[PDB]
RNA sequence: GGGCUUAAGUUAUCCGCCGAAGCUGUGGCAACCUGUGUGGUUGGGUAGGGGAGCGUCGUGUCAGUGGUGAAGCUGCCGGGUGACUGUGUGGUGGAGUUGAUGCGAGUGAGAAUGCAGGCAUGAGUAGCGUGUGACGGGUGGGAAUCCCGUCCGCCGAUUAUC
RNA sequence: GUACCCCGGGAGGGGAGUGAAAGAGUUCCUGAAACCGGUCGCAUGCAAGCCGUCAGAGCCUGUGUGGUGAUGGCGUGCCUUUUGAAGAAUGAGCCUGCGAGUUAGUGAUGCGUGGCGAGGUUAACCCGUGGUGGGGGAGUCGUAGCGAAAGCGAGUCCGAUA
């Protein structure tokens, strides 16, 4: 997002009219802020929105999010969705069967795990992820995870004491 | 995220406006000359219910006085005989009374009567 | 809520003022007092709940002291050189209503009801008014004592 | 919420009464030259008004006669009502489109000149509704 | 000499109300064959003619 | 100021009353202190410091809602200690948007001889830029101001011609 | 994209048609305010008005609350700038819109809050073409001070191992 200010706003380089003796108050350029057309004074500018959150207090918060809903028991864990080749009606049920329509699955598998990213990607009340992105915004909006057997096993190996 | 002023700014105007919709001239029709007036509305108005306290205890105490000066005894004189009598009717229940029931006011100048110091 | 009279709900009485060897001071403020109905426990500033007052031998109404030759009455035109100025003396012997009238509206309010009610003070300089119809009762200046 | 009984010029003039109206819209001459002359032509008999209009010195007669005329015929037309037993119930004056134009002036200056228009709406009932 | 403030609604309506003009009064034409309304000591637009019922007198060939 | 010495003047003295948003009575609100059943103290305020909020726009999420009519605009009837507001009830309107809780601001205007547009005031006022036009007829919905004609006037080292 | 008819020279309007809607008729969505008017209610031609406010009759309305307001009291605008302004000091004719505390730094220094804690934390960059996640401890702050420094060290420096 970005506003030109009155010195990006095209032309206003000369004085309107001289200081005294019009009768009309004292203007220094027709691209004053204060006139129609004139430069913006502090609109956005482009910047970036990232935040340094520390390492520990990233990873922690993921933690506690998983570990909410593994309290309330919406930890699933399946050896895999569809079988050969792949169809979206399948995991449908595989999932509707495990519980409701607000789902997070893990594949981890990031190269080759096509079957069951590509089977679970068209759903709109599922998000897939592989283990090693978690995140804690999409842990948090899952109302149920449903883990790829490889899926808990990376993520596990991945961190764990 | 541009934010167009005039859906917050029409609110305090049109509150105005309604304010001061008996106003003569510009004072009714123009929110900056309307505002003006309804800060003196307020100085005024504030000012007046503190003023009206006096203003009623006056009229009232100018209708005893009219009252009791009928029957021969001055304001000052009535106040200091209820007084002394120990009855604590007060300036408006008094005027009322003397508007109204004459008989019973006139009863309570002569109570004040007798209870005239005398001296 | 105080009572409040409505318009013509208080009954206007006629009193006459034999002005005979009375001060002026006392005259106007008991014409005054008449004419805004300050005696009625009915009085009320917004409504003219007074009397009307007929005074008459204003001709002969008492001044103490050097007033009758010294105590000036002013009057302007509104123009330069526009003031004249006559003594009480003169103007009791002249023009008496003048007089009494001047006295009572400097002792009345100053307001558009007073006007009004100041033309409800009917002077006249000797010991006869033509009002008989209108029945005036005779009034006494008296004092509360105490 | 929109729906029936949608407003109409003759449902706010004359509201199911009998009569009609006419509106010269546009009217290239000033709202106040020609209220000069509807003050005068309100509440007369139409008949009258036309008549005298022909005659008033003012050049805003001749379009308030031409409206008071469409008016007449408007309601001869569709109300059976005759030329003879209408009057000039209402009559007003708004204002329409002004152009501003310049006027140049001495040293150089500009001055602004308005040239204003206006809006004529007579409305004549039968003569029996006067005193109604 | 320049107007010190703006006058207000009711001064200014007060001077502007006196800006009028009276209604042309029209007089019937004697002529009973015209019947007409035309000004006051004036020829008839209409019949064009000029005087009593009795001694009318052409004026105007319309 | 009226008027006042027949004090409504001065003075001593006595008895009453009037009189403030002061005090007291009654009802509501608030800050702070205190042992925490009580109570006490406090609450004019510019520059300025601290605290807690209203409204607008965008947006995550959840719950929604909308041609059986969203936004906006505009009445009425209400509500709150304030910014403001109703999950009251119409009208206009025609496609969006509400509540909860977070997040982000081009987040609030009466002033800057502020900028843009619209419109008042002066005002139906000043002016309409050197002057000579008259009349008959014509045209036309409409003619002092167009056309034709006749009188008359004006320029003519230029009001001509190139 | 308004056939046809009527008034009109037209413009414009009135009927009628089209359309869900024409008060969506091309100046066309919505249609606010200034500003200009018609109608109705009340007040107003003896009155001295920062235009209000409190008291308050009458009339109208009662959609039993609202509109108006005779009359009485009190009452010298807003902002700026000032010891002090209603000021005859400045700015503003009016409405609508717009118009001024922002953003960037592994800046400086506090506070609130969260994480970890004798430790805390990464920068560049690499991986995730799948992002907001993981790696990366190079550095950097804390971990001992004192001295110009060599240096010494819970001491050090001036001093004479004072
Ligand atoms: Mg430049
Ligand atoms: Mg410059
Ligand atoms: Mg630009
Ligand atoms: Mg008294
Ligand atoms: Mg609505
Ligand atoms: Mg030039
Ligand atoms: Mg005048
Ligand atoms: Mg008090
Ligand atoms: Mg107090
Ligand atoms: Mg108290
Ligand atoms: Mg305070
Ligand atoms: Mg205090
Ligand atoms: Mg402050
Ligand atoms: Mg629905
Ligand atoms: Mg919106
Ligand atoms: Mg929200
Ligand atoms: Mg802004
Ligand atoms: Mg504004
Ligand atoms: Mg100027
Ligand atoms: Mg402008
Ligand atoms: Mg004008
Ligand atoms: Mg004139
Ligand atoms: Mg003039
Ligand atoms: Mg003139
Ligand atoms: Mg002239
Ligand atoms: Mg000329
Ligand atoms: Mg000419
Ligand atoms: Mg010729
Ligand atoms: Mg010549
Ligand atoms: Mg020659
Ligand atoms: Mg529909
Ligand atoms: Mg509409
Ligand atoms: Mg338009
Ligand atoms: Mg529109
Ligand atoms: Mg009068
Ligand atoms: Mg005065
Ligand atoms: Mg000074
Ligand atoms: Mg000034
Ligand atoms: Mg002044
Ligand atoms: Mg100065
Ligand atoms: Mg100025
Ligand atoms: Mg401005
Ligand atoms: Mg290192
Ligand atoms: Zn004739």
């Amino acid at each position: 997002h970005a506003t030109k200010t009155r010195g990006q706003v095209s032309g206003g380089g000369k004085k309107p009219w001289r200081q005294k003796g019009t009768g009309r108050a004292r203007q220094g350029s027709t691209r004053a802020p204060q006139w129609v057309g004139g430069g913006t004074v502090h609109g956005p500018q482009p910047r970036s929105y990232a935040q340094r959150t520390p390492k520990k207090m990233v990873g922690a918060a993921l933690r506690g999010a998983l570990s909410d809903m593994a309290r309330d028991n919406r930890i699933f864990v399946v050896t895999s969705l569809v079988d050969g080749d792949k169809p979206s009606t399948k995991q449908a049920k595989a999932v509707l069967s495990g519980l409701a329509e607000l789902r997070k699955v893990l594949v981890v598998l990031d190269r080759s795990d096509e079957i069951d990213w590509l089977s679970v990607r068209n759903l709109s009340e599922v998000h897939v992820l592989a283990a090693d992105q978690l995140n804690t915004y999409d842990v948090v909006n899952a109302r149920t995870i449903v883990f790829s057997q490889a899926g808990l096993d990376a993520f596990v190996g991945a961190r764990s004491a | 995220a541009r934010v167009k002023r005039s859906v917050n700014a029409k609110k305090k105007r049109r509150e105005v406006l309604d304010q001061a919709s008996g106003y003569r001239g510009q004072r009714s029709r123009l929110y900056r000359k309307a505002k003006e007036q309804t800060l003196h509305s307020a100085t005024y108005s504030f000012r007046d219910r503190r003023a009206k306290k006096g203003d009623f205890r006056s009229l009232w105490i100018q209708r005893i006085n009219a009252a009791s000066r009928a029957q021969g005894m001055t304001y000052n004189r009535f106040i200091n005989g209820l007084k002394n009598a120990g009855v604590e009717v007060d300036r408006k229940m008094l005027a009322e009374l003397a508007v109204s029931d004459i008989n019973a006011f006139n009863s309570l100048v002569e109570v004040a009567k007798a209870s005239q110091p005398q001296n | 809520t105080t009572y409040s009279p409505k318009a013509g709900e208080v009954q206007r009485k006629w009193y006459v003022i034999d002005a005979e060897d009375i001060v002026l001071g006392r005259l106007a403020t008991t014409a005054a007092n008449l004419l805004r109905g300050k005696h009625k426990p009915q009085y009320a500033p917004h409504i003219d709940t007074g009397d009307f007052v007929v005074v008459v031998n204003a001709s002969k109404i008492a001044l103490t002291g050097k007033k009758a030759t010294d105590s000036l009455r002013y009057d302007h035109s509104g123009r330069p050189g526009g003031l004249r100025v006559t003594s009480i003396g003169e103007m009791l012997a002249k023009n008496p209503r003048r007089a009494v009238e001047r006295a009572v509206w400097g002792m009345m309010p100053k307001n558009k009801l007073s006007r009004q009610q100041l033309k409800k003070l009917k002077v006249y300089g000797g010991p006869e008014h033509p009002h008989a119809a209108q029945n005036p009762q005779p009034y006494e200046i008296t004092q509360i004592a105490q | 919420m929109s729906k029936t009984e949608r407003p109409s010029r003759r449902a706010a003039l004359l509201g199911d009464r009998p009569g009609s109206y006419a509106i010269a819209r546009h009217v290239r001459m000033s709202a106040s030259k020609c209220r000069r002359v509807i003050n005068l032509v309100r509440g007369m008999d139409a008949v009258d008004a036309v008549t005298m209009l022909k005659f008033q010195p003012q050049a805003a007669a001749e379009p308030i006669r031409k409206v008071i005329a469409s008016a007449m015929a408007n309601a001869e037309q569709t109300e059976g009502l005759r030329a003879d037993d209408l009057y000039i119930s209402q009559a007003f004056v708004d204002e329409g489109i002004t152009m501003r134009r310049i006027r140049p002036r001495a040293k150089g200056s500009a001055s602004r000149i308005l040239k204003r228009s206006a809006h004529i709406t007579v409305v004549v009932e039968p003569k029996e509704a006067r005193q109604a | 000499a320049v107007p010190k403030r703006k006058m207000s609604r009711s001064n200014t309506r007060h001077r502007r109300s006196q800006w009028k003009t009276v209604a042309t009064k029209l007089v019937t034409c004697a002529n009973p064959a015209c019947g007409e309304k035309h000004l006051p000591h004036t020829a008839c637009p209409s019949c064009g003619g000029y005087g009593p019922r009795g001694d009318r007198r052409q004026v105007v060939e319309a």
